[PDB]
């Protein structure tokens, strides 16, 4: 902080240590994604 | 040395619940060509069904099958559809009753009118067997009936729904939401005169999982039968009746898929309710009153 | 007696947003791909905190 | 593939006795508790069938605690067992007196020695007495006959009541006929005490009737008041413990000669 | 969905995640059952801080919850696998009952002997877990709610409180819990009716053999059950079959009134008596 030591009788502000720790916040994103079993069957199956 | 080097081999089979099912199916699909019936977490069974019972279920596919304890020793086990015992329940409109009484009834059935309406339902003749896929029309109908899981075409090509008829459904259709939806099956009696009543059947869907909170929403519906259930308790001393209602789990489906439909059969059509992604899952009987 | 009738009103609005350069330091990671299987469909859930 | 329980043959199983165990490859096995090694003295139900004062329901209270298990293969000195995964199909062997049919729900019951006393591959007092995998509707039926014979068991001195018992142990099902105490005290505490304690509770509730059913329900010391209702409800708990038979299988199809049936395992 | 990744969404601590790292395998209910949820829904605590706050509304609420099993607790991700019906799962003990291997477990709302901080009251929100009791303590604690609701029917204003305190210290296996100062609520009342109706029909169906069985047994036998219950013909058996069966419809229903949902059935219990292999949701 700034410090100004002035005046007579005026109560001066003693030198102030402001110490400050912020914090985080969490939000996950999620899409669901579907593939049918018959779609993945044709990857397996592979006929003539 | 020896011991721990062998146990690494039984440890490092990761990433699968066993890798015993999946790997050993492949070593028999390389052996025998691409094998069907192996990529199938659901569970089926093949059943010998006569030609006089072969109908409906044959044409439109994915529908309940029921066993009978018919009181006659020689044909003691007759297959019954969910369509079939609509000619027993009081819920079904008499046109809707006689629509399907004329489908089945062609000279190979109508004993089963006389030995279900006559030989009454004790709700222990019927057994929830399961749902169908892939009928085999030939000299003998041979129905692959699913037990636990979905009903579907082989090759995982199409989910076969559950064909619930309309009259058995809307009198205990549940509430409206978009969740998972359990299918229960409820037989309720109206104990009036004829020792069982006209044993009324219901396919009930509900979001409710728990037991007595589910029969409490039946305690809303069935006071007309419940007050008659109390009546024969004093209308007959010595003779008693049995259960009022009978609840059992039948399966579930995805509840955005609940939509009406129709089957296109002999003796006219029949308005049904089509429950698409129907995981068949039979539960135990809950006898209540 | 008299009566005070309160009532709310939902005014649907375009609400503009100004934020200075590089306000919030987002920290992310690679989207993990978990995999559920069913009888008939495979449901991939892709997520990252 | 599945769960595994090995059985260490403490008794010497002759190759001919292995020939009888290699016929029971499908059959169920009552295990006392899930553990990978068990003795042959543990495996089976003979440790339950054994007391001078042991009653049918008390054995059924023990067997309800015993884990059902299924035979997998008998390799000489060992018996390999599988604790069945719920929901899967299992080829169990119809060692009960009842032919099974396609779609029926199967319930485990202790074997009754009434006219069908049976043993097994026995050596040194251990056989492998095998529980009757019986249909569920007959399982409740067998239970009800046992209680009604015991409720009528005190009045043997009347021949007509004895003639009522003479019809009573005749149990007849599909292709099968077979012949068949605190539980009946539990039946009688509910029968007498509900007759007396409900009258001060029907006449208070019958005014407001939402389902409209208390109306013909009327047609049908506070320390000792609760003492009745405490020993009312706890005896209702005691009978429901020995009524709800916890269904065990669902036969999908039956193998011919009725020796076996593929059964999807439930409960 | 089955695997449920959970947002914490609150400002947790190192002392928080250290507790759940040893609690992996606990039972957490979720209402919505997504793959991605937040901790507002995840957890049971968010409904036990209601303003009415009796056992009558908390027990009937959470039977619409869906239970999950705590997995993979590192940092801020909670893997909650929704169990399937009939696989073997292990469960860490949430309430001090030893669970006594071989029996059915259930779901108890909250301890309700005070308001326990289930994890830590983080930003004035703790994550409270249900009690998983072995169905004997579940049925008994649900019995006494209706025992003392039938009591308040025919008492004036004090012999309730002189007899609830007789019956509220439930001395069970490892636990002496407390009935939650029984509030007369209508979910009890709709079902206390059907119990009183079920007691009525058993009196109707008691066909003078099932009636007189103890009163004939006291003349012949001297048993502990027979003496404590002193203070507390026809040739128609086929009809007695149907009357006893219809009596069995009632007692499988009136037990089902005060019994709960059958849930995790014990495979094995560790000698630590904390982690318990269990099947059958």
């Amino acid at each position: 902080v700034p410090r100004v030591a002035t005046g007579a009788g005026i109560p001066t502000s003693r030198q102030t240590t402001v110490m400050v720790s912020k914090y985080s916040e969490k939000s996950p994103i999620t899409i669901p994604f579907e593939i049918s079993a018959a779609c993945l069957t044709h990857l397996k199956e592979t006929f003539e | 040395s020896f011991g721990p080097m062998k146990r690494e081999v039984m440890e490092f089979d990761p990433e699968d619940p066993y890798k015993v099912s999946k790997m050993r199916k492949l070593e028999r699909s390389i052996a025998k060509g691409y094998v069907y019936g192996a990529d199938h977490q659901a569970i089926t069974a093949r059943f010998f069904v006569r030609e006089s019972l072969g109908e409906v279920e044959q044409k439109n596919l994915g529908v309940l099958m029921f066993r009978l304890d018919t009181g006659i020793e020689m044909p003691s086990t007759v297959l019954v559809s969910l369509f079939f015992l609509s000619m027993v329940a009081e819920n079904v409109s008499a046109a809707t009753k006689n629509t399907l009484a004329a489908i089945y009834g062609r000279e190979g059935e109508a004993i089963r009118t006389w030995l279900r309406d006559g030989a009454w339902r004790l709700h222990r003749v019927v057994h929830p067997l399961g749902c169908t896929n892939s009928i085999t029309p030939g000299a003998t109908c041979l129905i692959t009936c699913s037990m636990r899981g979905h009903s579907y075409n082989m090759l995982k090509t199409e989910i076969y729904p559950l064909l619930v008829p309309k009259e058995i459904y809307l009198d205990l259709d549940g509430e409206s939401t978009d969740e998972i939806r359990f299918v229960y099956f409820v037989i309720t009696y109206d104990y009036n005169s004829d020792r069982q009543g006209r044993p009324s059947a219901f396919v009930v869907v509900s979001r409710i999982t728990h037991r007595h909170t589910l029969i409490n929403v039946l305690r809303y519906r069935f006071r007309v039968s419940r007050f008659h259930f109390l009546n024969n308790s004093i209308s007959g001393y010595g003779p008693s009746t049995g259960c009022l209602g009978t609840l059992q789990r039948l399966g579930w489906f995805c509840s955005r898929d609940s939509r009406s439909g129709i089957v296109a059969s002999r003796a006219g059509q029949l308005s049904v309710v089509k429950l698409e992604k129907f995981y068949v899952d039979v539960g135990p009987l809950v006898e209540f009153a | 007696f008299a009566l005070t009738v309160v009532r709310t009103d939902t005014f649907e609005t375009d609400t503009l947003l100004y934020s200075t350069k590089a306000s919030t330091a987002v920290i992310i990671n690679t989207p993990i791909v978990t995999k559920e299987d069913r009888d008939i469909n495979t449901v991939f859930h892709v997520s990252q905190n | 593939m599945e769960t595994t329980v090995l059985v260490t043959f403490e008794q010497r199983l002759t190759t001919g006795d292995v020939g009888k165990l290699s016929r029971l490859i499908g059959a169920v096995i009552p295990i006392p508790y899930r553990h990978h090694l068990l003795g042959s003295s543990q495996v089976g139900l003979d440790a339950v069938v054994k007391d001078k004062t042991r009653d049918y329901s008390r054995m059924r209270a023990r067997m309800r605690e015993m884990t059902l298990t299924i035979m997998r293969r008998v390799e000489g000195n060992q018996m390999i067992l599988g604790v069945p995964t719920h929901g899967q199909c299992y080829t169990i062997r119809n060692t009960g007196p009842v032919s099974w049919e396609k779609g029926d729900v199967l319930t485990t019951l202790p074997p009754v020695f009434s006219g069908e006393v049976t043993g097994l591959v026995s050596v040194s007092d251990w056989d492998l007495v095998l529980p009757w995998i019986v249909p569920m509707a007959l399982a409740t039926e067998i239970n009800q006959r046992m209680m009604m014979l015991a409720l009528l068991s005190l009045d043997r001195s009347h021949e007509e009541v004895r003639a009522a018992t003479a019809q009573l142990r005749v149990v007849r099902y599909r292709d099968a006929t077979l012949t068949l105490r605190n539980v009946c005290i539990s039946l009688s505490m509910i029968a007498n005490l509900s007759s007396e304690v409900t009258l001060a509770y029907v006449r208070k509730l019958a005014l407001e009737d939402s389902n409209m059913l208390l109306m013909k329900c009327q047609e049908i010391t506070p320390t000792e008041e609760l003492n009745k209702l405490t020993a009312l409800f706890v005896m209702i708990r005691q009978i429901t413990d020995v009524i709800s038979e916890q269904p065990a299988f669902l036969v999908c199809d039956v193998s011919p000669d009725d020796k076996s049936a593929l059964c999807i395992y439930k409960g």
